[PDB]
């Protein structure tokens, strides 16, 4: 499959510290199935989001359901079936940091995975077992779909 | 014969008799490339067919900027 | 100062590089025999740079010590960084 | 282990690159290095 | 750093086996725990660092740690981590005696 | 006037060899004036570029290897960020951390230390501008700037 | 004293070629078209038309120096297509659009003049 | 069999030669062929490479698999199935080496072969890169003449690049 | 801190203590150094010939 994580999130706050950029807003969301915490910068000019919205979020290492990997280069003329077809907002990024509450003697119980989508930053935080596909320097896709 | 500039292991700026003299003590199948008396666009390849027997092959040079240089296509 | 124990730096200095390249280029420009394959090269400085990278410059650097002695280093015995 | 070995080689290389070159006219260089900021500053 | 912090950060701890298992691979852990020559080498390493620290205190009698030196070691370590795809969240195969030597 | 003086100048005094000065062990040249003001705007978090604009800019990148990177936003429309293009400009795989001039003093001790609300922490990792707004502190002549680390 | 003649920006010098074609060797199916004595007018229209072609992966142009009169157009296509073909088809499309526009402008002028 | 094959240039002027190729790829360290001639190593027509690679497995477990690799100095004497098994060849420059191979264009340009299989080029950083190499599509590996600690990263880069491409293209073969 | 007294506590940390210092208008370094209660290790002058 190539899916690292999936859940449904509720938007709980937008730009709590005030708006920092005109076309980008920071979402603070919580998921219900896995109790994950999310901070996500979104291009709201092209994909507007309102308080209390719900969306399905998928983090995938590939867009191809057959699990094939990508070169990381724009391939606009490829027409293989793509996960992106099922989703409205798709970003491509890189894991730049993984933090945890591990001690010198104990493995982490809570992990935080940080991703940069060309400078739009995401922080996915929760129980370490949900975040075991994330590796620093790996490229991921973020798939988002509002649901009513 | 005209001197040339070819930094090849088997190239020697010697006349035919000089090449044979040095080639008598060499092994079978060895090759010595020397300037060709035919002109400035030719090269002579001498190889030892057998002890005491030597074959000279004339190689033409095409596409050279100077006479001493090696032709682009041989 | 017997070259058995040469005590100066085993690296070619930047000043030695500059002057060796210049001197060899002038020699090439004056029809000195070349030490590498020139394939499609004509500028004497570029040829001298090729020879330097090939470790073929036929020049010896004589380094004078403050005491008055000297050490002779073949240009190919020195480490070329830049 | 591999990264550590690469690191040792890199440190040695950079250190040797940092060493002063005989022939360096450090007196003139020091004179310029103190005079230029002097032109940057004021009388009072 | 204070004496306690200095010892905490810089002195290799070859007694705590759980922490060692977190940081080093199993064979290295067994070697570090059992071998006594290695443990003496690590203790000598720390004593050398303690003497260095006293010397530094003499050289910089103020607490100014900012110095001008040739090789940016931290940037080199970061470069090594990236070049060799080091995963920090896994035990390493680098024997601590290999670092000292 | 001679090959020897020409070689001297070439090997000792060309502009690129002079990029770092021994007066203060830092670069003497940085990015100035229009380029500096513009790059600060270019690397803001909300700078998005279309396919055509990206292709034009890549037209002006002499070291470009000819591969268009995957856009940071693929849907609903393909959009590249300023940081992606600038990452294409950065050489090799250098690593550098700096702070933008408007970086708040208490940010590094609160949460969001590694996810800056204002995009005021510059992180170049593996030759890629992951985060942060570039300015004089990152592209100027101060010690430890990006141009210094590149040199 | 060092002023270039004004005609230098649009008159080809003796032996100068209007257009040269080279392969871009970094990537496959990519060509660089160098055009002499042309500027943003042609370069921009040609690039925009090329971007309309779905088999063109990359199209861009630049003037290397404003005091010189050369433009460079870089075109990459899919392997089932050629940058030469894309360039030719782009010029044909632009000519067609201009011809239609001229006809329709003539018709509109006539309507306006009659009443 | 399923062991991949690597083709080295035949000329001795290249920075990689049969004996030197085994050392470079097996140990990921550089040794000039001149040093090996001093050592008097015996050149073999066929050579084997034993590379230890950790296997990506679920649960984080790693098993140091030692997949052999086959190196052929002379590629003409290979059967068609063996030619299919080939996955990598180093280009030393001139094209006359390649002529005589399958999948070669009538003109003589080997671009078809390079499209089908991955081709690298190995040379010192200082040396100007062969224009004939630049026109084709072959990766380039730069080795410092003096610094010997820059070889492990570059040969790791070669192995990683060959892997990535090969797993994408041919998975039946034991990468 | 450039004129504060910097000590190392028994815990091994640098600590800056505020203390009184005197600045003069002229210089008699030898006599001032020999005054009681004057620190003869740190008391200095800005007049290099002295």
């Amino acid at each position: 499959a190539g899916i690292l994580f999936e859940d449904i999130f509720d938007v709980k706050d937008i730009d709590p510290e005030g708006k920092k950029f005109d076309r980008v807003s920071r979402l603070h969301c919580e998921s219900e199935s896995f109790k994950m915490d999310l901070i996500l910068d979104v291009n709201i000019q092209i994909y507007p989001v309102d308080l209390g919205d719900k969306f399905r979020l998928v983090i995938a290492s590939t867009l191809y359901e057959d699990g094939t990997l990508d070169d990381g280069e724009y391939n606009p003329t490829d027409d293989r079936p793509s996960r992106a077809d099922q989703f409205e907002y798709v970003m491509y990024g890189k894991v730049y940091r993984i933090e945890g509450d591990e001690t010198s003697t104990e493995a982490a119980t809570r992990l935080s995975a940080y991703v940069s989508y060309g400078g739009l930053l995401m922080r996915l935080q929760g129980d370490a077992n949900n975040l075991h596909g994330f590796e620093v320097d790996s490229r991921v896709y973020l798939l988002m779909k509002k649901l009513a | 014969y005209i001197k040339r500039v070819i930094a090849h292991p088997s190239f020697h700026n010697i006349n035919f008799k000089q090449a044979e003299k040095m080639m008598e003590t060499m092994d079978q199948g060895d090759v010595i490339i020397r300037p060709s008396s035919k002109g400035e666009n030719h090269l002579t390849v001498t190889w030892k067919v057998s002890d005491g027997i030597y074959q000279h092959v004339d190689v033409r040079e095409e596409g050279k900027e100077n006479a001493f240089s090696l032709g682009a296509t041989l | 100062q017997a070259n058995q124990k040469r005590i100066t730096t085993p690296y070619m200095t930047k000043y030695e590089r500059a002057r060796v390249l210049g001197t060899r280029a002038l020699q090439i420009a004056m029809c000195a025999p070349v030490m590498v394959e020139l394939e499609g090269e004509t500028d004497p400085l570029l040829i001298a740079m090729k020879e330097l990278k090939a470790r073929k410059i036929p020049i010896i650097i004589r380094r004078y010590l403050p005491d008055g002695s000297y050490e002779d280093w073949g240009v190919d015995e020195l480490i070329i960084s830049d | 282990g591999e990264a550590f070995d690469w690191l040792l080689g890199e440190i040695e290389s950079k250190f040797n690159q940092a060493i002063a070159h005989p022939g360096e006219m450090v007196g003139a260089l020091a004179a310029q290095s103190l005079g230029e900021p002097a032109t940057q500053m004021t009388l009072n | 750093p204070s004496n306690k912090a200095f010892e905490k950060k810089f002195r290799f701890d070859y007694t705590n086996e759980r922490a060692l298992r977190r940081t080093l691979q199993e064979d290295l852990v067994k070697d570090v725990l059992s071998n006594a020559h290695i443990q003496n080498e690590l203790e000598r390493e720390f004593e050398r660092m303690r003497e260095d620290r006293e010397v530094l205190r003499v050289i910089f009698p103020t607490g100014d740690s900012k110095v001008v030196l040739p090789c940016n070691l931290l940037r080199m370590i970061w470069n090594a981590q990236k070049i060799f795809h080091i995963n920090p969240r896994l035990p390493s195969d680098l024997h601590p005696i290999k670092v000292v030597e | 006037q001679s090959l020897e003086t020409r070689a001297e100048i070439q090997e000792l005094a060309m502009v690129p060899r002079m990029i770092v000065t021994p007066q203060s062990n830092r670069p003497v040249m940085g990015i100035v004036q229009d380029t500096l003001t513009a790059v600060r705007k270019f690397t803001k978090r909300d700078v998005f570029l279309e396919r055509g604009e990206v292709m034009n800019l890549l037209m002006f990148l002499s070291t470009w290897d000819g591969k268009v990177p995957q856009p940071a936003i693929l849907k609903p429309r393909p959009l590249w960020t300023g940081k992606q293009i600038f990452s294409l400009i950065i050489p090799g795989h250098i690593n550098c951390i700096r702070t933008h001039s408007t970086h708040p003093d208490d940010e590094d001790s609160g949460p969001y230390k590694h996810i800056s609300p204002g995009d005021t922490k510059v992180v170049v990792e593996n030759g890629e501008l992951i985060m942060g707004i570039l300015c004089k502190k990152s592209l100027g002549t101060s010690a430890g700037s990006l141009v210094h680390i590149s040199y | 004293m060092n002023a270039p003649p004004a005609f230098e920006s649009f008159l080809l010098f003796e032996g100068e070629k209007k257009i040269t074609i080279n392969k871009d060797t970094k990537v496959p199916n990519a060509c660089l078209f160098t055009i002499n004595k042309e500027d943003h007018t042609l370069g921009n229209i040609i690039k925009s038309q090329l971007l309309k072609d779905p088999q063109v992966l990359f199209a861009g142009y630049k003037v290397p120096h404003p005091l010189e009169h050369k433009i460079i157009i870089r075109v990459q296509t899919t392997p089932d297509y050629s940058p030469q073909e894309a360039f030719t088809n782009a010029i044909t499309d632009l000519i067609s659009e201009l011809s239609l526009l001229e006809e329709r402008f003539r018709v509109a002028i006539k309507d306006k003049q009659e009443g | 069999s399923r062991t991949p094959i690597i083709i080295i240039p035949a000329a001795t002027t290249s920075l990689i030669t049969m004996l030197n190729a085994k050392d470079l790829l097996q140990d990921l360290k550089f040794v000039p062929s001149d040093e090996k001639k001093k050592q008097g190593c015996q050149r073999e027509n066929e050579t084997l490479i034993q590379r230890r690679k950790d296997q990506m497995q679920p649960g984080g477990t790693a098993i140091s698999v030692t997949v052999p690799y086959r190196v052929v100095d002379q590629p003409l004497k290979l059967m068609p199935q063996d030619w299919d098994r080939v996955v990598a060849v180093f280009v030393q420059g001139p094209a006359w080496q390649f002529k005589g191979w399958p999948w070669l264009l009538p003109d003589g340009s080997p671009v078809d072969i390079f499209a089908k299989i991955k081709a690298f080029h190995l040379k010192y950083d200082e040396v100007r890169l062969d224009p004939n190499v630049q026109k084709w599509d072959v990766t380039v590996l730069e080795l410092s003449y003096h610094k010997r600690h820059l070889d492990r990263p570059v040969f790791l880069r070669f192995w990683e690049t060959l892997d990535r491409y090969m797993v994408k293209h041919k998975s039946h073969l034991r990468f | 801190d450039n004129k504060k007294k910097i000590i190392i506590t028994e815990d091994g940390e640098f600590k800056a203590l505020q203390e009184w210092i005197l600045e003069t208008d002229g210089v008699s370094l030898m006599r001032v150094l020999s005054e009681k209660d004057v620190d003869p290790v740190r008391t200095t002058s800005n007049d290099i010939v002295e």
